[PDB]
């Protein structure tokens, strides 16, 4: 035959499995992948069968728009009876890599194929009965997933009567497959798997929910089921929408029909092919990341590319980048252990871009985790033993300090927290690790991470007339944990009413329908010099730093204000550590001592009372 | 723990079978050392210099000068805690009335005097200790706890520090709330 | 090949749910309920076909008949074989199926009972057509089919054997229990023409407002604010989104405070019996499940399903809370949840899932103590929780002066109800004029101008100046004037928000908060 | 890592990483069996 494929002699199955026309069509999908060019007049194919043999990989994707071109008659049978015409073109596929590459067999028996640009899109509320057995191209996001299992792919049998073990025998992947004649005993007696002569892939199952926003008012999300194989599995991890090209058919095997009740069947959804509807860098990077940081001022074009869907606020800015950043951690000896998170509070007034600070850092950190004291979240705070619903297994799970170990935890509505919260909170800040003595087990996890918080004073308003620790029901033991507190008032005053009624009123109206570094490359600038600097200190400037302490401690007993003790001695050299790895630089300098000696001593003042506040103003204008 | 297997299958879709793993070896990392799991052997070596090392006339002061060197001052603190380490005698009486041995002390100071870091040294310096608050740790109680077991519905110490610390030191941190 | 239907409709009579009797079983009726429940669509075996097994031959197009059925012998007399066959699931046909379930009337259920339900099945085309929370008149078949769980019942059950007489010689009883059911062919809901020239003439009227809001509620006396809140409260805002995935809320939500001796319910009660998708609850009437949703995993058929709770029913609707301060913690978080997000996330039975939650609350709350405390602030008032508490973008307390006009003209108002009863009404427009006017109006999308924003900014600065009360100003009254802003501007059937609308929604907003009273 | 396990592994050996949550009571199980016939007593042994 050639290209006579149009004449029909029966049903579409039946035609497409004849011998002859098989061959027919596998010759012509072989022409099809060796001859195929763009305008271009490069090997598109050859280049991806070239890399698929330089990469040792098990699959070649495939364009439908290309394959509709040139073949339209393929095309069409493919979208009708796609379950044969892959087995074909899977061997035509084996045959080109065998032609390109040699005894490729020797790593990989075998290569799958990936169709792409199928022209229709469906949702999971458009199948019907017409659509069995056939191509079909959904979305929807991922709501659960198993664990990765092994099936049977090459099955060989053990001869209870003899010891031979029958050869290999393949598993379509559409029922157990049996044997009942042994060729030594011409018997027919028992029979056994061997497991250890038996070669697996691997098996997964998904299940697929409507994306909430495409559901018409009034009705509600459908799902379905999806199995992937191979190296299809571990690729889409909950909470993602994707893209999913499969064929449409029943669970054929079902249970049974003796069932009382309506003949009725359940469906799946057999995935070919799964698509999404990063912190790495390179040497390329590298360069303009080194570029960047010999220029001068660049901490401060650092801070202002912090939250830009906030206006003002320019301390929290930069204290957020100092606890975004961090420090280094010593110990000395392995017996005395120094911290080198960076832990900051946020103490404002109702209605003062506290939550979406949150959730910029969230958005912006390689290992953020969101909890909160009141409502609905992910995780909580304790570690605790519970089922696994689907699994039916005892679990051991952390809690939100355990599961951002290196990271940093974010805690909203900081000041509504309940006994056990606070107590796991406290552990967690004062000894970097968290017990659990529950179900049998006794252990102890690490919780090494930084901490920003936010929360709302008494009374919902701000008394600045009385000292901090008077205006929050939290205690002093947790109050001293922190080094950066963060005071925002709400006071009324007219340019600044202008400043950010302009800019909520222009974000409006650019949103309705009819200087700083780019975000995408500081999230690898953040997390290489997180992985590549380990700042030092330079013996020169201790004179400096202790004639500071020792002024600051004067005037705090002076004044009769909160103690200064040597916590913030420790908080300014690990602010001064931040800093200088800020700039890539190996050394600390002069002045980042500078600036968080301005950081910790404005923390501190803005913290007090009226009079005492405006006495240290003076005391400390140096800064 | 680190352990050496073989990967293998069982069985309990449509050709699924269950992995699971053969133990060839198990390697563990040393935890939770308590009083059931203590060594009460000492090699010859480690016997003769420690038999030399109480004859220093000078071992106090280098006892003394071990606790902590990276904290400045506090010397009569430190000596307490050698005291506090090396416990008293006990005796037991004729009539059933026990003489207890060990040493309690109490810390009152005011914020940032390091009396924190020296109850975290003694923790990480004891043979058998346990670290922790008033309130107990995060799913962790402070005293024997008693429950029933999950599937026999029996009883059993569900935990507790201060019978977990049995024959060690409990390092009570913000000891006026509780 | 082709599978034809028919469809009866338009009987002369209708049925209700408490009145099938098994005495017209396998006839055509109609009937009418409210549906609970819709399962997915599934396929159902219509035509089977099998193999024999003594022989290989085939037969084709084998009928069910509501249950799954095997062929009674060989066609062909070269084989005897009689209930040994495989089933070929490759060249069969199959129909759609889909099960619903469906609830008694509401002014259908008799005194002193709880109400029925029936389950009903679709086919073929008319799947997916039913919708849960609506009220739908079905036309079809009333059929029975079995029922296991009527063992343990009181009475005798007609029970079947062999007949043995006739038979030479020289165990296969049966249960014959049953149940009611309905499978249907016609499902119609139940709630343009010459009337756009009703709705040009409508629209080209001046003060179009001012009628708008008396047909508000007109069983009422005063009160033109809340009515002015319910109006504004039908007609909403524009969602927008932002290039960075932050998503702005276009719904407007009322709470209305008063003691028990007040008529804060009225409001509600008209609400729900005007609105097009509204529900009513009470707060100690109610569960978490009852609001949000539930999982009902015992699919006699297949998998799982979900139920729709409160808050599910009425989306992009309004839904209506009263005694709203008896709600507990979790189901104040789950207000809360479905107000910052518009979703709500079922997690039980292992099963995950995520829900649309855009509706507009409209809630009615006492005081604390009973009596509104003049002395003290709407804080201090109130025992809501401070999220919720700051997502309700309007707070009207409702108090009572003595006076005697006042005093006379309710009295007046209220006999000539009892007296007069529906004739003493006279509202300018009636419910059919004002829900075409919505549904027109609900579709403009309003708008603002350069003029209009220096305008709005100005206002702002002017509203927190005066504010340095019942409560301090932040930003969110910003938003919730923009919103009420470009809410007026939709009402009065206009594409562009002018300062006007701006100075309306202004002093709205400003004639709402009340002052606290001190002594001296 | 214990997710990186899969189908080229199996019957090979490994060396995994973890934390041990749960240990059962201990099972008796036979490594030398005598057993007999209860028809005409001729007896005979099993070894594992
Ligand atoms: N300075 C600001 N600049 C821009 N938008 C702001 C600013 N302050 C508040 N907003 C906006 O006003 C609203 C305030 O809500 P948000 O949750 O951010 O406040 P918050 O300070 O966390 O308060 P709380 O949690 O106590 O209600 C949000 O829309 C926020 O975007
Ligand atoms: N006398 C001291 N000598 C050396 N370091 C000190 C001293 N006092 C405080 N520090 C520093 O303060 C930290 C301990 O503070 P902390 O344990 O919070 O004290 P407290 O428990 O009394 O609040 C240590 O990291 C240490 O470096
Ligand atoms: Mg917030
Ligand atoms: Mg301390
Ligand atoms: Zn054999
Ligand atoms: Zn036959
Ligand atoms: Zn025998």
């Amino acid at each position: 035959l050639e290209s006579l494929s149009n004449v029909k002699a029966n049903s579409y199955s039946e035609w497409i499995t004849q011998p002859n026309v098989s061959r027919t069509i596998a010759r012509e999908l072989k022409s099809f992948l060796l001859e195929y060019t763009d305008e271009t007049g490069r090997s598109v194919y050859g280049a991806r069968i070239r890399t698929l043999g330089e990469m040792n990989s098990e699959s070649l994707e495939v364009n439908y728009r290309h394959l509709a071109e040139s073949k339209a008659i393929l095309a069409l049978f493919l979208a009708k009876c796609p379950e044969e015409m892959l087995k074909i073109f899977d061997l035509v596929a084996m045959e080109a890599t065998e032609l390109h590459y040699p005894d490729y067999a020797r790593i990989h028996s075998e290569i799958h194929v990936r169709i792409s640009d199928f022209p229709t899109i469906y949702s999971l509320r458009e199948l019907r009965e017409s659509n069995l057995s056939s191509l079909v191209r959904v979305t929807g996001v991922v709501t659960r997933r198993t664990g990765v299992f092994p099936q049977l792919k090459y099955v060989k049998f053990n001869c209870l009567k003899c010891g031979s073990i029958l050869g290999p025998f393949f598993q379509d992947s559409n029922e157990e497959i049996r044997i009942s004649f042994c060729t030594n005993c011409k018997s027919k007696g028992p029979f056994r798997v061997n497991g250890e002569k038996t070669v697996y892939r691997n098996y997964q199952r998904v299940t697929l929910q409507e994306a909430p926003g495409t559901v018409p008012p009034g009705r509600l999300p459908r799902h379905r089921e999806v199995i992937l194989l191979a190296d299809l599995v571990d690729v889409s991890k909950p909470g993602e929408e994707v893209e999913v090209t499969g064929i449409y058919k029943n669970n054929y095997d079902g249970n049974l029909n003796a069932k009382n009740g309506f003949p009725v069947f359940a469906t799946i959804i057999e995935a070919n092919s799964i698509k999404r509807r990063v912190f790495s860098w390179t040497e390329e990077e590298e360069r303009e990341f080194r570029k960047i940081s010999r220029d001068r001022g660049i901490i401060d074009k650092i801070i202002s590319s912090m939250a830009p869907s906030i206006y003002g606020h320019r301390d929290i800015k930069t204290a957020v980048a100092c606890s975004l950043f961090g420090g280094v951690p010593k110990n000395v000896n392995g017996k005395h252990s120094i911290r080198g998170d960076i832990n900051v509070l946020l103490l404002g007034d109702p209605g003062t871009a506290k939550s979406q600070i949150l959730k910029y850092v969230e958005k912006t950190a390689h290992r953020a985790v969101f909890a909160t004291g009141q409502g609905a979240s992910a995780v909580g705070l304790t570690a605790s033993v519970r089922k696994d619903p689907i699994t039916k297994e005892w679990t051991l799970e952390g809690g939100a300090l355990v599961l951002a170990d290196k990271g940093v935890c974010l805690i909203d509505e900081f000041d509504k927290m309940n006994d056990q919260d606070r107590t796991s909170i406290h552990e967690a800040m004062e000894q970097q690790s968290i017990s659990i003595s529950k179900a049998g087990i006794v252990t102890t996890l690490q919780a090494r991470c930084s901490i920003i918080a936010a929360a709302n004073p008494n009374g919902g308003r701000y008394n600045s007339t009385l000292p901090l620790a008077q205006n929050v029901s939290l205690t002093e033991p947790i109050l001293s944990r922190f080094d950066i507190l963060c005071v925002v008032r709400d006071l009324v005053d007219e340019e600044a009413d202008e400043r950010l009624a302009t800019f909520v009123v222009d974000s409006h109206v650019r949103s309705h329908p009819e200087s700083p570094i780019p975000q995408e490359l500081l999230m690898k600038y953040i997390h290489y010099a997180r992985t590549k600097i380990y700042p030092k200190l330079h013996q020169m400037d201790m004179d400096k730093v202790s004639r500071v302490y020792a002024d600051l401690r004067r005037e705090s007993i002076s004044t009769g204000s909160f103690p200064i003790t040597v916590r913030h001695l420790e908080s300014i050299l690990r602010i001064a550590e931040s800093f200088a790895k800020m700039r890539l630089s190996e050394f600390v300098s002069s002045y980042d001592l500078d600036r968080a000696i301005k950081v910790v001593v404005d923390s501190f003042v803005d913290a007090q009372k009226v009079s005492v506040r405006r006495q240290l103003r003076r005391s400390f204008a140096i800064y | 723990v680190t352990i050496v297997g073989i990967y293998s299958i069982y069985n309990s879709g449509v050709a699924i079978r269950t992995p699971y793993i053969k133990i060839l070896g198990i390697q563990s990392d040393v935890e939770t050392s308590s009083i059931w799991n203590s060594v009460t052997m000492f090699t010859e070596e480690e016997e003769e210099e420690f038999l030399q090392l109480s004859r220093n006339p000078k071992l106090y002061e280098i006892l003394t000068n071990s606790i902590a060197p990276s904290i400045f001052g506090n010397e009569d603190i430190k000596k307490a805690i050698v005291c506090l380490l090396m416990g008293g005698s006990k005796k037991i009486l004729p009539d059933g009335m026990r003489l207890r041995g060990d040493i309690n002390v109490l810390l009152l100071g005011d914020p940032g005097t390091a009396k924190s870091q020296l109850l975290k040294f003694v923790e990480k310096v004891s043979p058998i200790a346990v670290y922790t608050s008033g309130k107990g740790s995060s799913a962790a109680g402070l005293t024997a706890s008693v429950q029933r077991d999950p599937m026999t519905r029996e009883f059993y110490l569900e935990g507790g520090a201060m019978v977990l610390a049995d024959g060690g030191v409990v390092c009570i941190d913000e000891f006026d709330k509780m | 090949e082709r599978v034809f239907q028919i469809s009866f409709f338009n009987l002369p009579t209708v049925h209700r749910i408490r009145d099938i009797r098994s005495e017209k079983i396998g006839s055509l009726l109609s009937i009418s309920g409210t549906v609970t429940r819709t399962s997915e669509v599934r396929p159902e075996l219509y035509k089977a076909s099998f193999t024999c097994d003594m022989c290989r031959a085939i037969v084709d197009n084998v009928e069910q008949s509501f249950k799954y059925t095997e062929p009674t012998f060989c066609p062909n007399p070269s084989c005897e074989n009689r209930a040994f066959w495989t089933l070929n699931v490759t060249r069969s046909r199959f129909l759609d199926w889909q099960k619903v379930r469906i609830q008694e009337n509401a002014n259908e259920i008799p005194t002193g009972s709880m109400p029925r339900t029936l389950d009903v099945i679709l086919r073929g085309d008319s799947v997916e057509r039913a919708k849960p929370g609506d009220r739908c008149k079905f036309t079809g078949v009333e059929i029975v089919v079995p029922d296991v769980t009527q063992l343990g019942l009181p009475g005798v059950k007609p029970s079947s054997t062999l007949d043995t007489r006739g038979i030479s010689k020289t165990l296969g009883v049966r249960d014959l229990t049953y149940k009611i059911s309905f499978l249907a062919c016609h499902v119609i809901s139940i709630g343009s023409s010459d009337e756009i020239n009703e709705l040009k003439e409508m629209v080209k009227d001046e003060h179009i407002y001012d009628k708008l809001v008396r047909s508000i509620a007109p069983a009422v006396f005063g009160h033109e604010a809340v009515k002015k809140g319910i109006l504004l409260q039908m007609l909403g805002g524009v969602h927008k989104s932002t290039v960075e995935g932050i998503k702005l809320r276009g719904d407007i939500n009322i709470c209305v405070v008063g003691d028990p001796s007040t008529s804060k319910s009225q409001f509600l009660k008209y609400v729900v019996g005007f609105a097009p998708r509204s529900v009513y609850t009470s707060g100690k009437a109610s569960s978490a499940a009852g609001l949000t949703a539930a999982v009902v995993r015992d699919e006699e058929g297949g998998d799982y399903t979900i139920e729709a709770g409160a808050l599910m029913l009425a989306d992009n609707g309004i839904c209506c809370i009263d005694e709203f301060d008896k709600m507990d913690i979790s189901d104040q978080v789950a207000i809360h949840e479905a107000m910052e997000q518009q979703t709500i996330s079922i997690a039980k039975a292992g099963i995950h899932a995520t829900l649309n939650a855009r509706t507009s609350i409209l809630a009615a709350a006492n005081p604390v103590g009973g009596r509104y405390n003049r002395k003290l602030s709407l804080r201090g008032n109130l025992n809501m929780t401070a999220p919720i508490m700051s997502r309700f973008d309007l707070f009207f307390v409702i108090l009572d002066d003595c006076n005697e006009k006042i005093d006379t003209e309710l009295a007046s108002h209220i006999v000539d109800l009892h007296m007069k009863r529906d004739e003493a009404i006279e509202p300018p427009f009636s419910a059919e004029q004002l829900r075409r006017y919505i549904k027109y109006a609900r579709t403009f999308k309003p708008i603002l101008t350069k003029e209009a924003r220096s305008y709005l900014v100005e206002k702002y600065k002017e509203l927190r100046k005066d504010d340095a009360s019942s409560y301090r100003i932040t930003v969110r009254q910003l938003e919730s004037m923009i919103r009420l802003s470009e809410a007026i501007a939709r009402a009065n059937c206009v594409d562009e928000i002018t300062p006007s609308f701006i100075a309306e929604a202004y002093d709205l907003l400003r004639q709402s908060i009340i002052r606290v009273d001190v002594d001296d | 890592p214990l997710r990186d396990l899969d189908s080229e592994h199996v019957s090979k050996i490994v060396r995994l990483s973890g934390i041990i949550i749960s240990t059962s009571v201990l099972s008796s199980r036979a490594t030398y069996l005598s057993i007999m016939c209860r028809n005409c007593r001729h007896t005979t042994s099993i070894t594992i």
